[PDB]
Formats: C-alpha cells, sequence, structure tokens
RNA sequence: GUCAGCAUCAGUUUUCGGGGGCGGAAAAAGAAUAAGGGAAGGUGGCUGUUUAUAGCCCUUGUUGUAAUACGUCCACUGGGGACUGAGGACUGCGGCUUCGUGCCAAGGAUGCUGACAUAAUGGU
RNA sequence: CUGCCGAAGGCAGAAACUCAGAUCAGUUUUAUGUGUAAAAUGAGAGUUUCUAGUGGGCCAUUUUUGGUAAGCAGAACUGGCGAUGCGGGAUGAACCGAACGUGAGGUUAAGGUGCCGGAAUGUACGCUCAUCAGACACCAGAAAAGGUGUUAGUUCAUCUAGACAGCAGGACGGUGGCCAUGGAAGUCGGAAUCCGCUAAGGAGUGUGUAACAACUCACCUGCCGAAUGAACUAGCCCUGAAAAUGGAUGGCGCUUAAGCGUACUACCCAUACCUCACCGUCUGGGUUA
RNA sequence: GCGAAACCACAGCCUGGGGAACGGGCCAGGCAAAAUCAGCGGGGUGGCUUGUGGCAGCCAAGCGCGACGUUGCUGGCUCUUCCUAUCAUACCGAAGCAGAAUUCGGUAAGCGUUGGACCCACUAAUAGGGAGCUGGGUUCCUACUGAUGAAG
RNA sequence: GUAUAAAAAUAGAGGUCUCUCCUGUAUCGUAGAAGAUGGGCGAUGGUUGAUGAAACGGAAGUGUUUUAUUGACUUGUCCAUGAAAUUCCAGAAUCCAUUGCAUACGACUUUA
C-alpha cells in the first residue's frame, strides 16, 4: 500500500463496476494504472441478462447524424473504460487528465508482462459474490456483440503463459539454489532471535 | 438444512477420479470424463464410496446433488455395461434408405416420404450406429454415454420429421423402441 | 442494545381502593424510560389502568442467572399486521434471554417488517426438554455431532500483491 | 485440510481485544457462533462468532460444555501449548510479533547480520 | 443500462399528485 | 407460490376407516381366537380373490386383516396372548396367515392352478410363435382382433393390415428365470397357469390341548 | 522592517491514557472447594444405562465481604493537535508569603532565538 | 449612498401623561358548566390623540353535508407563501431542516459515507435472482387475483400396530342389476347403485372397445424403513397491458449489494448552534476634570 | 471595380428532467478540435388509455354485505422515421387437418402493403397507428448534404 | 530505493508417502565528509562501469540472458586520519504551365 508510478492490475476475476470504481478513485488521487486482460473481467448477472444490457446500449443514437450518436465500443478493455469514465468528471480538466492516467488494454502486452500485477480485493468476484450465483464475462459478451479479436488474443495468450511458465521454472530453480544456501549460512541460525 | 447428503458405491469400475469436479470413471467397457464445474459440492471418497456433500445449500443449491448422483450413476453404468438404443424404422409406401460411414458415426438417410434429399447426422462422441439383422429395418445406437446416445437418438427422431402432413394419419417415421444395456 | 426490565407498579391509593393491586410485569426495552412507557400502554390495554392515576413502584434490570450456558429461548408473541391480528411462535438458541428478544427483534424486521412498536412480546420461555422442541433448525443444533466448515467465509490495504487464499 | 467446526477445536482470535490469543471451542452455540475457552489465564470465557477468528489444524479430545478447570486439565494433558507452536505457522506468526517489537538499534544488529547472510552467496561450480 | 420500457424515475407533478389523491382516498374510506 | 407435488383426487367415495379398520379387524381376531375349533393358519397367497372366496365356502372364517396387526393385538408376551406358549407363535406368524372355522386333506392336495405372478419362477420355457399372434400359444382350434393389444403390449409387433404382427419370435418365459413384471402382465394375456395355493397346518391352538406345533 | 522555531501562559476546542471512590441480585458470571438432586446431545463400560478409565446440568455451603461489567462521580491526574493574543500605568476578586513597591496560571502574551533586506510578506 | 423601524389578505409608528402595579398574556393549572371565575411562568404595563401602505390570492391541515363508475363542490379554523436568502430532496413556487452583518475555530440539524461527492467497499442478523429486478415517496390508478419461485409462520391430519412414495399383487363373485339399443357388459345415454367375503374390490376414477376385452385409480396385502400431507397468513420475486424517434433509481454501475428491513458505532457539513475579534443600531450606568 | 438593408440582451448540438412555459442558459448524460466554400431551408395539461351492457333473484369462499357463477327481458397530392396492436412473406401448435385449399393461436416489424371511376380489378397482401400544397363547405446561427483545409 | 513478471482453482492449490499456504508487517537492498583518504586480516565472492563481441525477445518487440577483456569501487571483518562559526528548523512540395479518367471555386487524375 505504497505510492507506485504504474499499477499493473491483472483484472482476471474482478468485478468491472468494483474495479472501475477502485481505479476511478485512484486516478483522480494521481497515479497512473494499466489494467491489464480486460476479456477476464466479470460481472454479475446472467449472461443473457447482460448481454440484453449491452444490446439496449446499443439502441441509443441519434436521429440525425448517427456518427455523432453514441458511440459503442466493443472491446473489452473500452467497456472497462466507459465504465470508468463514467465514475469521474470527465467534462472538467481535473477529469480529463485522470482518464490519460489509465491504459486498459486486452490481454498483457510485452512492455507489461515483465512487472508484477497487483490484485484488487475489493473487486475480486470469488470474495464479493455468493457462491452459486450466475456471472459472465466480458471477454465473452464482447464476442458475441461485435469484438472480433478474441481468438488472437486467446493464442498470443496462450504464447505469454508458456513463456511465463519457463520464466518462473528458472526462477525458481535459482531460487531453491538461493534456498539451499541460506540454512548452508550460519548467522541465519547464530543470532536468528531477532525474527527472521 | 446444515448438512445434505448423498452416497453412492461403486461396482468393479476400476477407477473413479474426482479431481477438480472433474470425473474420470475407468471401467471395463472404457473410459468417461465429464465436467461437474456446474455446481458446487463436496465428492469425498473412501473406500468404495463417494459421498456427495452439501453445506447450508439453499433447496434450489440442493436440487443438484441426486442430479449429480445420477449423471455418476449414469457414467458408471455406461463404463460397467454401457447403453443400447434401438430404433424400428416405421415406413408406410416408401422404403426409407439408411447408409453408415466412418464406422457408423455418420448415418444417411433417403427416401423418407418419396425425398429425393440426403438427411445426414453426425453422432455424438462414443456413439456407434449398426443394423441388424434380428428383426429388418432395425437401427442399433450402443455406447457408453447415456447423454450421447439418447442426444443421438434425438437427432434422428426430429430430423426424421413429417412436416404439413396429418400426423393422425401419416404415420411414417424412425421412432425409439427400447431401451437398455449392452449386457 | 436491550436490557430485561422487572415493572412493578399500582395505582394511586385513594378512599374506594385502600390497597391497590401490585401489577408486575417483565418486558425489554433499552432503558428505564422505554420500559415504564412500555409497561404503561400494556397496562392500559390489559386492565385499562390509566397512567395519570397510577405510579412505577419499582423498577429492576434483570441480568442472566447464567449466561455461559447455551440454552433454547421459544418466544410468544402477538403481531399487528394489515389485518392487525397476529400470532406467532419462534425458537432461538442463544445464551441470553436479552439476545434472544434482540434476534427475534431482527428476524421479524428481516421477514414480516415489523418494528418495535408492532410486535409486542407475550411470553419468552426457556424450553430444556429436546424432545419440546419444534423447530428443526433448532434441532439440527441439538444433535450430539454437530460439524460444519466454516460458512460465508468472505476472506484498507488496497492492491494486493498475491491472490486470496479463502480456503485452508 | 479441513478445519470441521468441532467441540474441542483449538481456535486463533483475529478480531477485537483478544487479537492473537489461542482458545479451544466448547461448545456450538448455533451457525454463527461459538463458546469458547483457553487455559490462559487472561482470557475469558466468552461467545465469540465465527468472523472473528481462524481455525487451526489441531483438534483436542474434549467433552462438550466442559468448565474451563479441565479444559486446562485436557490441554496440559494433550499438550496443546507448544503443539501449536511446532507448527511453522506459529513460528512465523511469533517471527513477526518479535519483529513488531523489534527497535532501531536491533534494526541495525539486523542490518548486519543479514549483511552477513548475503556474506557468502556461495554456489558450487 | 435501464433495461426498462418504463422509467422507473417519476416527473414532479406525478409524485405531487399522489399525495394530493391518497389523501383523498383517505378521506373517502373515512 | 410453492413446488410441489400436485395431489389429484376423484370422485371415489368410499374412503376406508383407517384406524376404525383396524380396531374392528383386532375385534374380529380376537373373536377368531375365540371361536370354537379347526385353529387354522391361513389368510392369503399369490392366488385370487375367486380362489379365497372358494376356500371360505368350504368353512362356516378366514380373516386375518393386516397382517402383524392381529400379533401385535394378541400380544408377543404371554401374559397378553389369549393362547398359551404364543410367544413362539407370534415369530412363526408372518406374512398372510389367519384362522378359520368349518379340512386338512382339502388343504394339502387341492391346490387350484391359478395365473403366475412377479418374484417366482416359471414352471418352463415359453416361446411365442412369429407373425400373427396367438391367444392360446397354438391350443384354440385364436382370433387376431386383439388390436388395441398391439399399442399396448411394448414386444416387438406392428398393427400390419388391422392385425398385430410380430416380426420375430420372442421368448416370453424361461425356465430357470424369476418373473419379471413384464413377463408376467404378457403371460397373464395367456394361459400360464404357473401357481399352485397351499396352507399351513403346523400347529392348532386348541382350547385343551393348546399344542401350537411347528411341524 | 518581513518571515519563522521553541518555551511558559490565558480563552475556546478536539483526541488518547492512568488512578480512585460510590451504586445493581452490595452486579450477574466464574474459579476453587464441601453437601444433595437430576440426567443427557449416554462417556468409560454393557440399543439400553447414571461417573466409573470423559464429563454435564440443578440447589446449597464456602473461598467471600472475589473479581469483572455497566452506570455514575472526583474542587484526582498524565499527554498529543488546532484557532485566537482583543485590552494597554495603578487599583479589583483571590492563593502562597511572616508583613513585604513580595511573588503568583489572580479584571485579555509574554520570553528566548534564528534567517532574510538586491527576500520575503502585502496590494494590483 | 448607508443605517434603523417595518406591515397589511380596523394595522406600524410619533407625540402627551398616568401606576413601580397584580397591569397584561395566541399559555398552562384550580373551581364552577369551549364560557366564566379566582394558582404557575413570562413580561414594566399602559391609556386618549393623528397618519403613511394594504384590505387581495395560492398551497396544505382538521372538523361535515350534498354527492358519482370517476374525480368533486360549498363552509370554519390553522399555518406556509407572499416581504425570505441558506443546507438537503440529481435540478424545482409550495417536501425535510434552518430565519441572513464581516471573519476565525469547534459542533451539529435535514440528508447522507462504492465513484462522480466531503464522509465506513463499517460491524451484526435476515430476505431477494427478476430473457425487460430494486433503490417508490400512505406502493395510492390499474388492485380483483394468478404462479410446481423462495423463506417463515397458524390450524387440522396419519406415522417402527411400518408414515408418504416406490416398486409386486389382489382390485372379486350375484351381475351383462333395471329401463334404455343396430351395437352399451361400470365408463353414448335415464333414479339409485343393494348385497356373500373381508384386509378391500365404488351397479365404478379415467383411457379404450361397434360390443367385448385389456390397463389405471379409490380400496387393500408383500418388501421398504421416518417422517409426511392438506388448508390459510405474512415478506420478497414473476404477472396483474403500453405503443410510437435515443434514454435514464441523476449518471456510471451495483447481486454474501452500492437493492429491501432492523440494530449499533464511527464519520461528513448550513448563513443553524457555541467561543472570540470587528462594524453598526438600540438600551443602561458614569462623566466639571 | 463599386457596394447596401432588414435584424441585432447575449448567443448558438441532441436525449431525459427541470411541477408550469418547457428553454438556450440550470441538473444528469451523449459528446466536443482551427479556418472555410457551394447548396438546401428543417428549427425562430390524469402513470390517462384498450375486450367483454343495464335491472332482479338464487346461492355463498368469507368478512348486512358478499366474489365468480346461475337463472330470468328490449379531405386528398406527394413525403423521413418510429411502434406492433402481423394483411402478406419465414418458422411453429391446435382443429374431420386424408390431399389440395383453409380456420384459429404463438415468436416475429427484416421486407413489402398497388392501379382506376364504398364500388372493380391486379396482387403474396393491398394491416392499423405516432411524431411542402389545394379544394369544396356556412351568407443570421445551428442542422442536413456534398467540397476544401493549417496542425503535432 | 522511480526495487520485486508463472498459471489456475477458491465445495482447493503447490512442493519432497510426507510437507507448505491461512496475504507484501513479505523478499531484494540499505554506513561511509551524498558517501573522503590509508592500513591490515579473511573470500573469488558481490556492486558492477566502460567497451568488445554471441543468443533470445514482434502483442505496443520499449528489453532479457549469456559472456569476454579490462578500468573501477570492493564495509567481509578489524583499525587510523578530516568533517565543525551551515555554533536552535527554513532532398522535396507548391505557384505559373499541362491534362479531362475530374471539376461551381478549391480539390482530383496525368504531363511538365
Amino acid at each position: 500500500s505504497e505510492f507506485q508510478k504504474v499499477v499493473v492490475i491483472d483484472a482476471k476475476g474482478h468485478l468491472l463496476g468494483r474495479l472501475a470504481s477502485v481505479v476511478a478513485k485512484q486516478l483522480l488521487g494521481g497515479q497512473k494504472v494499466v489494467v491489464v486482460r480486460c476479456e477476464e473481467l466479470n460481472i454479475s448477472g446472467h449472461f443473457f441478462r447482460n448481454k440484453l444490457k449491452y444490446l439496449a446500449y446499443l439502441r441509443k443514437a441519434c436521429r440525425y447524424n448517427p456518427s455523432r450518436g453514441a458511440f459503442h465500443f466493443r472491446a473489452p478493455s473500452r467497456i472497462f473504460q466507459k465504465a470508468v469514465r463514467g465514475m469521474l468528471p470527465h467534462k472538467t480538466a481535473r477529469g480529463q487528465a485522470a482518464l490519460e492516467h489509465l491504459q486498459a488494454v486486452e490481454g498483457i502486452p510485452p512492455p507489461f508482462d515483465k512487472q508484477k500485477r497487483v490484485v484488487v480485493p475489493a473487486a475480486l468476484r470469488v470474495l464479493r459474490l455468493k457462491p452459486g450465483r450466475k456471472y459472465c464475462t466480458v471477454g465473452r459478451l464482447s464476442s458475441e456483440v461485435g469484438w472480433k479479436y478474441n481468438d488472437i488474443v486467446a493464442k498470443l495468450e496462450e504464447r505469454r503463459k508458456v513463456k511465463s511458465a519457463a520464466f518462473y521454472q528458472a526462477k525458481l530453480a535459482k531460487q531453491k539454489k538461493i534456498a539451499s544456501a541460506k540454512e548452508a549460512s550460519p548467522v541465519n541460525q547464530k543470532l536468528s532471535q531477532f525474527g527472521y | 438444512d446444515i448438512y445434505k447428503d448423498e452416497t453412492l458405491t461403486i461396482p468393479k469400475g476400476v477407477t473413479v477420479d474426482i479431481k477438480a469436479r472433474n470425473v474420470t470413471v475407468t471401467g471395463p467397457r472404457g473410459t468417461l470424463k465429464q465436467n461437474l464445474r456446474h455446481v458446487d459440492i463436496e465428492m469425498k471418497k473412501q473406500g468404495n464410496t463417494i459421498k456427495f456433500i452439501v453445506w447450508h445449500g439453499s433447496r434450489k443449491h440442493n436440487a443438484c446433488i441426486r442430479s449429480v448422483y445420477s449423471i455418476i450413476n449414469n457414467m458408471i453404468i455406461g463404463v460397467t455395461q454401457g447403453f443400447r438404443y434401438k430404433m424400428r424404422l416405421v415406413y408406410a409406401h416408401f422404403p426409407i434408405n439408411i447408409n453408415l460411414t466412418e464406422n457408423g458415426t455418420v448415418v444417411e438417410i433417403r427416401n423418407f416420404l418419396g425425398e429425393r434429399i440426403t438427411r445426414v447426422i453426425k453422432c455424438l462422441p462414443g456413439v456407434t450406429v449398426s443394423i441388424s439383422s434380428a428383426v429388418k429395418d432395425e437401427i442399433i445406437l450402443e455406447g457408453n454415454s447415456l447423454e450421447n446416445v439418447s442426444q443421438s437418438a434425438a437427432n434422428i427422431k426430429q430430423i426424421c420429421n413429417v412436416r404439413n402432413k396429418d400426423i393422425r394419419k401419416f404415420l411414417d417415421g424412425i421412432y425409439v423402441s427400447e431401451r437398455g444395456n449392452i449386457e | 442494545a436491550l436490557k430485561e426490565y422487572q415493572v412493578v407498579g399500582r395505582k394511586v391509593p385513594t378512599e374506594h381502593e385502600p390497597v391497590p393491586k401490585l401489577f408486575r410485569m417483565r418486558l425489554f426495552a433499552p432503558n428505564e424510560s422505554v420500559a415504564k412507557s412500555r409497561y404503561w400502554y400494556f397496562l392500559k390495554m390489559i386492565n385499562k389502568v390509566k397512567k395519570a392515576t397510577g405510579e412505577i413502584v419499582a423498577i429492576n434490570e434483570i441480568s442472566e442467572p447464567k449466561p455461559l450456558k447455551a440454552k433454547v429461548f421459544g418466544i410468544w408473541i402477538r403481531y399487528d399486521s394489515r389485518s392487525g391480528t397476529h400470532n406467532m411462535y419462534k425458537e432461538f438458541r442463544d445464551t441470553t434471554r436479552v439476545g434472544a428478544v434482540e434476534a427475534m427483534y431482527a428476524d421479524m424486521a428481516a421477514r414480516h417488517r415489523a418494528r418495535f412498536r408492532s410486535i409486542r412480546i407475550l411470553k419468552v420461555v426457556e424450553v430444556e426438554k429436546k424432545e419440546d422442541v419444534r423447530r428443526n433448525y433448532v434441532k439440527q443444533l441439538l444433535n450430539p455431532h454437530l460439524k460444519f466448515p466454516l460458512p460465508h467465509r468472505r476472506t484498507k490495504k488496497v492492491f494486493a500483491p498475491h491472490r486470496p487464499s479463502t480456503f485452508y | 485440510f479441513k478445519r470441521y467446526v468441532e467441540v474441542g477445536r483449538v481456535v486463533l482470535v483475529t478480531k477485537g481485544e483478544y487479537t492473537g490469543k489461542l482458545a479451544v471451542i466448547v461448545d456450538i452455540v448455533d451457525h454463527k457462533r461459538a463458546l469458547i475457552d483457553s487455559p490462559c489465564s487472561e482470557f475469558p470465557r466468552q461467545v465469540i462468532r465465527y468472523g472473528s477468528v481462524v481455525l487451526t489444524h489441531i483438534v483436542m479430545k474434549l467433552p462438550r460444555g466442559a468448565r474451563s478447570g479441565i479444559v486446562a486439565k485436557k490441554w496440559k494433558a494433550q499438550d496443546v501449548c507448544n503443539k501449536w507452536a511446532s507448527s511453522a505457522w506459529a513460528k512465523k506468526l511469533e517471527a513477526k510479533k518479535v519483529r513488531s517489537q523489534l527497535n532501531d538499534f536491533d534494526r541495525f544488529a539486523v542490518m548486519r547480520l543479514k549483511k552477513q547472510r548475503r556474506e557468502q552467496v556461495n554456489v558450487a561450480v | 443500462v435501464s433495461l426498462k420500457k418504463k422509467s422507473k424515475r417519476r416527473t414532479t407533478r406525478l409524485r405531487s399528485r399522489i399525495e394530493k389523491k391518497a389523501a383523498e382516498s383517505k378521506r373517502k374510506q373515512k | 407460490p410453492k413446488s410441489r407435488r400436485s395431489k389429484v383426487l376423484t370422485l371415489a367415495q368410499t374412503e376406508k376407516k383407517g384406524h376404525e379398520g383396524k380396531a374392528a379387524l383386532f375385534s374380529g381376531v380376537q373373536q377368531s381366537l375365540d371361536s370354537f375349533d379347526y385353529m387354522w393358519i391361513f389368510d392369503v397367497t399369490n392366488m385370487r380373490n375367486t380362489y379365497l372366496k372358494r376356500i371360505r365356502d368350504d368353512w362356516k372364517r378366514i380373516f386375518m386383516g393386516k397382517t402383524k396387526v392381529m400379533a401385535k393385538a394378541l400380544g408377543h408376551t404371554p401374559e397378553e396372548e389369549h393362547a398359551e406358549n404364543v410367544s413362539k407363535l407370534t415369530k412363526l406368524l408372518h406374512g398372510a396367515v389367519g384362522l378359520l372355522f368349518t379340512v386338512i386333506g382339502y388343504f394339502e392336495s387341492f391346490v387350484q392352478n391359478d395365473f403366475a405372478r412377479a418374484g417366482a419362477v416359471a414352471p418352463f420355457t415359453h416361446v411365442i410363435p412369429a407373425g400373427p399372434v396367438y391367444s392360446r400359444a397354438g391350443q384354440i382350434p385364436l382370433t387376431h382382433t386383439l388390436e388395441p393389444q398391439v399399442r399396448q403390449l411394448g414386444m416387438p409387433t406392428v398393427l400390419k393390415n388391422g392385425v398385430v404382427t410380430l416380426l420375430a419370435d420372442f421368448p416370453l418365459c424361461t425356465e430357470g428365470q424369476q418373473l419379471d413384471s413384464r413377463q408376467t402382465r404378457l403371460l397373464k394375456l395367456f394361459g400360464i397357469t404357473a401357481a399352485e395355493f397351499k396352507v399351513g397346518l403346523l400347529g392348532y391352538y386348541s382350547k385343551k390341548g393348546a399344542s401350537v406345533e411347528f411341524l
């Protein structure tokens, strides 16, 4: 709980509204936020109801120049951005600057796949939803509302998980070597009465 | 109620591994895998018995215990004795032509009420279709998954359906005649 | 919170009634003032004794004799509903009569939208006999081999670095 | 690793003025509250809800509704104290407590000591 | 999204008219 | 308002007595115990009501009520039991057994044949010829007008040209095999008299002898 | 002249901590220890029973005049923070002091120190 | 330009003088029946005289009669508005607080504490899943009610003499009772609807048959071992119709709530309350050094 | 090259609300990027309501009423878009539906719903409604559409 | 201190039949006149800078490893010097020209 320049949030298993509210409060506090893996955000309510909610959202359009009408964004990252910006005073310079401090992406791009990704417990579905309750996935609602990049993200995420697993195995082996040398070192038992 | 329980005793069916609601039951006839992630219940296995346990579950969630009990029992019955569905081809004037390809996994049907069309189905996994010579125009679907065999049966019956004709007189179609096990 | 009180009272003695009878009621109220008013309206509706010509002679808070023993309390109450009349009898397992009454008030406000003034308590009695218990959930608690995992585990320090355990 | 709410399960209080203390469940009052005791004198008999405590893995034989006197008697007989400490979980908790009790001079002691721990970083080639 | 055909929010004349005519209903039943 | 199974009702107007019927049966059991003689132990079997009426005809009464209801009314303990040494007789008293007043030779010898029931074993391996159905399995010198039986059979038969025809022969019964409900129902339409009513005369609760043997 | 820091005060105020009484069923509990009673969600023993190779509940005695808990009070006390410094010789009401041009937290802030002056404050 | 006083649906003020009073009160007691008379509390009370402005209306309140599908109309009192800014109810002539000099600090009211938004993604117990949920606000128009949605209750039922259900079986014989008919055997159709047996087989609950026959229940026996059923009430939930461009619990959103109900703390701030400084008006004391 | 005038509080996007008058200013949202050109003229009062009539009697779940029942009697010519309460087309269920043709009902507004003097033809059908013009009858700016256009 | 990269479930995960989680209050790092000048003792390590070469990383590759050569500093431990009156916080394109696949004028499509 210390002020970092950039917080990378792995949005897997989170709730859209709860994560948006927490992020919107951090941006007004003046913190750069990168919400990666937005195709895994969870929304309460069963999938058919959520798709009806979204398909009702498409209905809002101008009767003159739908080019000026409401802009319906189908990407899961843009869905999260719409949720976040609705919780911000974006009509003012403060809120407009706050939006510039948020980077919502699909998947985990290489500039952010090699950085620690914290999670928000106040938005996690496992901790915040009663078991036995129906929910949906934004990355699934997006595919059946118009989003057309689901397959590429899934493929590029399988590659990323494979590479990350290889990296962790190498780091775990090095950590095992360091861990083995730990008790071999003597001061770790000689004067460890301080609790370390 | 605090503790609602169901108990299942396993026959000579070898393995009933239940890792993470993904049951993989291996028996003499074959191996069936099926997922239970849709429900949240305890599966406590001891000896030759499995206990499906729900703590503090509501009646809606308690409706799923016996359902899980039944599907696991049906899976065990499939890996031990299997399932066999027997249909009789019913035709009044036009004989119905049946073809079996890729060892019974696709059925092509012709001449149903004088059709020039070819109605093709692909059977669900674990199902094989054969024609029995004991009785004429007899179709048999044999397999291990009751759901797959019976859903294959429903697909045959619904695709061979009479349209815009008076069903009180036009009796042509394919119907399920007997349901049972291989042994 | 609530405290159980005993209120003993009588009308002011006169020539007609030199020795008025003494009326004692066991009732629950947050404080003595509410208890006295709670008693006075009860006395009005049961025995038609006016508040003006009466007086509260004794007020005594009562503490639970054995607050460290789990008990089962059956509560006979009367409800004012749309029809203005209903009778209910509930059972609560708790170590204190006050807590049982508090649980009853919370449950009734949760279920039948009942308020403190709408609920009047007839009798709160202890049921020591297991057979005399009527409620199945109370009997479930009274079974000897009761066991169950923790329900509703539910678990500033925002931005946790690791995923929650929410298990053992 | 189940941690069923039994009669006689020892538990670790995590919320309230008795945070960090060790108790044992004597009776299960209801779905959401229970009665606990402990041989330690500073912790009195009381009824506590399950949201203010985490169950441990140690189960000790204990008749239902027992008084604090024999609860201490059975606790000492089966040696529950220092059986909880034998678990690495208690070692981590007490290590955190000692680290919290630590001070600036002794923090500088830890400074030097862990520097001497990183002294070696010796790995066989 | 509202996900409704009729708005759940009410106009000020409409909300005021309820207390106008709900009271008259009690007057009539009296 | 609640997901509960519906309880349909009809206009039979034939409600039973229940507890009153049980009390009447107990009173009748006491009267039968107080009756004169012949101390029978036989109430019913797999035989039909016509067979029971025929057996009751050779008597001047077979009646037991609910089984073990008369035994409960009599009482396992000899003090409650009206007869003597009834402690061992109550244990043997199970199933359909009851008293009568009119015998031994007729019960031992006269066993009229009757249609078989499920659970038993067929006396032979009954088979049914293919093609048109035979009412008496070839013993009729057999109308095929059982058109509704084609729909109500479930056997491998097709109603062709207004006549129920079986595509292939189906063995209805097999020797040494337990009789199932489907086999019993199919054999009901035919002449399967695989039954033999019997009686039990192990002992007699005589007024003077009071020797209820277990032979 | 400008801006600061600290100390001792006065007015207002917020937030922690300790000590001590006094009340209730002179808390109720509880512990320890003597009687009797009852049993279980029945332990050892042998589904059924009555502390045995676990114990529980009820009443009484005792340790006792126990503590705790709450309420309440102290003209008992220890800290932390913030806003304000109006008035302008002397009286007055008071406490120490032996009276004392005596001193004092007693009819409204003084004391010490630092930095800057081409900077800082304040105005536009 | 500033200050002070300040209405009206006979008033407010000015001047002239009474009594340091029992002299008055949008008040409450006591006594007699809203009237009158003679203790509480508050206030200094007053009389004649003249002279500006106004004499309207909207909203709600409680007392009645005439009323009707349905609202509605006419009275009396009461206040608010009008001359009134401020906090809250997303915003507002009539809703909840609060009556306003310039400032500093503290504390609140009403309403609130997921984000927009200052304040607990607090604690505790329950209810609810809605393929057009709820935040609504006597839920009053539709409103009378429907639902195999859920949770609680109230009143009657059987139940280790074996409960409900489930499978096995019996479910009969006079009799195809009598008129009725091509053909009707319990079941096209006209009154019942009796009897031998029981533990029970209804002149028969439905299907079906030209007629039959066959199956089923409603009625009993075998196995099986514990609770089960019926009628009502309460809360939430669905439904109880509504159209015409995009669409609104204020928005985003929220489902162990950020919805509904209660309980307990903590917290947020109005021009309101408290302490202080200052400005002005009024009132009172003193002032020939 | 010459060169006006009317008009002018200030201006200029829409949706829902702002008790009304909803407006452009206020509330909550969609949105929002200089400078311009040529066109065309748009912009200067119940949460009502719907499909089932009036009088009398008999019940009677229940609280003198009493529900359903039950019985008694006499304006037209062209135009953008939206709603479904669907005439046709698509797919379904029921019916003496043998076939053909057809009736009713469900999802369904994607796409059509004409030509002539209620009449007579065509058509698969000629379904119902919401938000520039003429006849007989009384004695600037903004929008829309195209066209350029400085700029990281 | 601009320090920390598996994945997945939560009615289960991972490690060697056994063990661990039950939150980062963790781990890495952390002295020095803002990091000075020397002396030893102990280890071949750490910080690594500079270059020089290998491999890897394409989702926005914002970088990763591997080294090599060296120049450094090497708190690993133990000693000696100086700090202060900072004496109480602060090469292209376009115009002119041309074209007619275009065109009110711009623009466009060609030539030049």
